[PDB]
């Protein structure tokens, strides 16, 4: 033991390594301080992320930093960045608690985010290892299980946020359920930031939401849902929560995983797996970390870390929509959601394959500012195993919300049909849409009000 | 504005909500179940047309999601008519069933098409 | 009701209005995308946290918009910005859950930091009114309670994270400890990532740490503490660690607030609450959202939250150790959680004046890269009502733990009296710990390693 | 290396680890006090000069931490002597006392000073 500062780059620093099949590993966007040399970055973040402080401790000499350490096996400079780089860090499976996302988080993106010596720093991506993934439940049902316990298949299903966000009596939230799911939606749901509140408390939305539900699927014949939000201030009003509507014997809750946080989630997830309730979840302050590409962390890695803690939907953005979301960056974190073995691809994101092991698939849902005219762009994106949610879309009918809803699905059924019998639904979208107005009343007054509307504005995080 | 009926307008799930569809039509449908490499299935039902909750009602149960199947699955099969036929039979012998056309993938083992076929007179 | 779009202003940019000693106030930094005025991007915030959804709902009319929407109150430009802008937004009381800090991030930072027409957003500060502070506990016990039960007084608390962060085993963290507390620290603490691991199970580090706080301070004469981590991967599970904890009779458990969650951290700070024990909230992930200034929420929000949703500490940065922590920035912010009643002053990015109707105070521990030498600084910085923390700087001394928390012991002892008897700490602490070596040559030995260390890098969040 | 003994250094929290005060620093430290507005209390204890575990055991209880007061808390008095002469006055009255000086903040309620002022020859 000899006392002192190091380099980290002595202990954390090995571009010799050959990861193992058990390790996580992390690719991290840096870019540090005039005069860090990226070797030392690099080495200071698999240090500060695993086992190593600012100055030589001698309790090193009880255990083994070999068989510990984080590691910075790799160095890849960003082409056009100065002094920006992609450092590969492998962790060990033994530092990690099983079937603990927070601690996976705590100490992958801890403290190093805040280190003096970097100026920014990202992380893209992470593998998973088998061994790791082995250790969480998942999804409680996954997309197979959802689609038979439903009893819905060869198309994406269709939800709905009631409007205004907040504001709005539980007796005047059931009401508005009933009329949107009786014109032929599948799901509605509570918005993220209604839980329980003066206009509106949460037992009582629950009550008049399951008398909605019922007579709306008595009427139609068709499954229906509501997504009763359990999020809450703490985790026993939560689960309270849950444990009603499992009493109402409803179909489906929602819950804000990033704003709950990652323990009441997984808390959540077994207990829908335990009573059969199928777990929408909503990304609620997801942007506040993913946004910016030159600091945060990339939307695909909360994406796995919810596919672990479990959730059998996400909000996996629209593309076209009022909320930004990279087409290319989009199509690879979705099927890192959906699919059981991914390629590695940097052509759209995607820094290691991932190998998910049998573990269930999440559902992506496509929200927000999305109407009747960008619905073959949607099917297309996104194919059959998606969500896709009309809020504004459906209670902005001019009609009201039966209508609205008659709208949706007619223009989704359409496109179905349409790509079934062969048509490009990339090229022939909006003639495929002017065919049905022909026969769909419903359909043709929702295209007239939104026929010149669109979200076109420069995408910020890129690859 | 109109006003959408709340009486008369059962639905079937996917396709449903569009005018019925014609026998090439389906036939078509039937055709992009083969060409997806999908094993197709015909399904009958001639007492509860509809989901229902009578045995149980716990999150995820209801009743009247199985219906009967005709025979077996066209493993192997290459010909949207002769799954056309076996409708057509069905039809013959129990003209007062709801008939319904299923695709199978087995590799994810999930059913990727459901669409109805043919609706009984009582309907 | 009139169906389709239009602009948000014409309901959501109200720079008339006079705020509520209800509402929640909110001051955003936004930068819109080319093209967006402010007024807009503004109105597009206020509307879409709160009320507002992209086109016009009928169910508006159903309830009154006048009482339940958010308002961009005031809009006021950024020296040397060009596009960007501080916006003001106020809230009614009834839009927010009580008690539920979850619920109210939900709203103020849910969606909006991904919309299209921003390219970039952070939340820089928030009012919180005394209506709505009074639906929390806040702290279990406070500044307050604390030096009550633990009987000290009149100087700063001294810690230490045990190191190597991961690979120690319980046996030896158990060592480790009681040679750290025995030499004159009042604490030690688990590592934020070190919950439950393969190489070493918590209920066997939480066992060894009982037997070395009892030893240690049965040596001492003092009473001693180790933050025993409570973080886990469900509510359950970290509900259990602190039932041990309850069974041990220990003082203090720790929890890791972000990476666990609001809702699950709520739940703890009951428990702790009808426990008596004390809570060590620590801020792993903070900077993955708090680092960058033109993005994401600024740490002073992070720590109001904390506060509400409760804690006995947060640590609140070294300025002069490893991870950055802007001096003026620091102290606006740690008089944030220590006070009563805090007036607005930009000058210490105080965007709002905030009381705190008797909620109690929470702690700040300044930890990361600090050393012997940088005790004059801190004390100076924090005065008496703070916790400074010395990982490496304990272990890494070269005589071992009990010297090291000797030396860092008497170092800040030195300081105390050389303050109480009117010495200027900002300009003789070398000299004070100089004079100090003397009859410590236990000090001696850690000036001598750590005499040229320092952490000067250029500020990424300055003020 | 030094090793730093087991026993034998038995502390009183802050600043006992420092060498001895004189007397003269013992009165800086209540200069230091009265400067700022707080009010000094004497507490002294012949029985149990530490903390101990006898009459309940669940976190944040600990027996030992209240001492006797001398007399009351000397609100309005600002000189440093007469917080001296009452210790004198204790530690003639119980030269086998442990003896602190103590100061109080009563907007925040919080002792914001203290330290021991006489140990007894016992120690
Ligand atoms: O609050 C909202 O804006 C929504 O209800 C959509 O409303 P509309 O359907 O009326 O637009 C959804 O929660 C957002 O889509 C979430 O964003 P994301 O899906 O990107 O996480
Ligand atoms: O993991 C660490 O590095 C520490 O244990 C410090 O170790 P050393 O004492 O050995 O530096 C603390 O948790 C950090 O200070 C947290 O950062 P912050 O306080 O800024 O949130
Ligand atoms: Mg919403
Ligand atoms: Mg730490």
């Amino acid at each position: 033991f000899k006392a002192g500062v190091k380099e980290y780059k002595l202990t954390y620093y090995t571009p010799e390594y050959e990861t193992k099949d058990t390790d996580i590993l992390a690719a991290f966007r840096v870019t540090p301080q005039p005069g860090v040399p990226p070797e030392e970055a690099g080495a200071a973040v698999a240090a500060e992320s695993s086992t190593g402080t600012w100055t030589t401790v001698w309790t090193d000499g009880l255990t083994s930093l070999d068989r510990y350490k984080g590691r910075c096996y790799h160095i890849e400079p960003v082409p056009g960045e100065e002094t920006q780089f992609i450092a590969y860090v492998a962790y060990p499976l033994d530092l990690f608690e099983e079937g603990s996302v927070t601690n996976m988080f705590t100490s992958i993106v801890g403290n190093v985010f805040g280190f003096k010596a970097l100026a920014a720093l990202r992380l893209e991506d992470l593998r998973i290892p088998p061994a790791y993934t082995k250790t969480f439940q998942g999804p409680p049902h996954g997309i197979q299980v959802e689609r038979d316990k439903l009893n819905k298949y060869g198309r994406p299903l269709l939800g709905c946020t009631i409007k205004p966000k907040l504001g709005l009596s539980a007796k005047n939230y059931g009401r508005a359920v009933y009329e949107c799911l009786r014109g032929g939606l599948d799901f509605t749901k509570d918005d993220e930031n209604v839980n329980s509140q003066p206009f509106m408390r949460w037992r009582d939305r629950f009550l008049f939401c399951a008398e909605a539900i019922y007579k709306s699927q008595a009427e139609t014949g068709e499954i229906k849902g509501h997504y009763l939000n359990a999020t809450a201030g703490t985790c026993e009003e939560m689960i309270k929560r849950a444990v009603f509507a499992r009493e109402l014997g409803v179909p489906i809750v929602m819950h804000d995983y990033l704003t709950g946080g990652f323990t009441a989630n997984t808390s959540l997830s077994h207990y829908c797996r335990d009573n059969g309730l199928l777990l929408h979840i909503h990304r609620a302050m997801h942007a506040v970390i993913d946004r910016q590409k030159n600091h945060g962390m990339h939307f695909r890695v909360l994406a796995k870390a919810l596919r672990l803690s479990g959730g059998d939907h996400i909000h996996a953005g629209t593309v076209v929509g009022k909320l930004e979301g990279d087409r290319e960056s989009t199509l690879g974190f979705v099927d890192l959601l959906r699919d059981d073995y991914v390629e590695k691809d940097r052509s759209r994101g995607i820094f290691f394959t991932q190998d998910w092991v049998s573990l269930p698939g999440v559902l992506p849902v496509a929200s927000g500012g999305i109407h009747v005219w960008h619905m073959p762009a949607l099917t297309e994106i996104f194919g059959d195993d998606s969500v896709l949610q009309f809020g504004g879309g459906t209670l902005g009918h001019p009609w009201g919300n039966a209508p609205g809803a008659v709208a949706n699905r007619v223009a989704l059924e359409a496109c179905v049909q349409a790509r079934n019998e062969g048509r490009d639904l990339a090229v022939e979208g909006n003639e495929i849409i002017r065919e049905a107005c022909k026969w769909s009343p419903e359909l043709a007054a929702a295209c007239e009000v939104w026929k010149e509307i669109t979200f076109n504005f420069p995408t910020i995080d890129k690859l | 504005m109109k006003v959408w009926p709340p009486i008369g307008k059962k639905k079937f799930e996917t396709l449903s909500y569009l005018p019925d569809l014609t026998d090439v039509e389906l036939a078509k449908e039937v055709d992009y179940l083969l060409r997806n490499k999908w094993i197709p299935c015909v399904e009958f039902e001639l007492e509860h047309g509809f989901v229902y909750r009578e045995h149980g009602n716990t999150p995820g149960y209801y009743d009247g999601r199985y219906w009967t199947m005709w025979k077996l699955p066209l493993f192997g099969c290459t010909d949207s008519a002769q799954v056309l036929k076996e409708v057509e039979e069905c039809k013959k012998e129990y003209p007062g069933a709801f008939i319904r056309i299923i695709g199978f993938d087995n590799t994810r083992q999930v059913q990727c098409i459901s669409f109805i076929a043919y609706k009984p007179p009582s309907f």
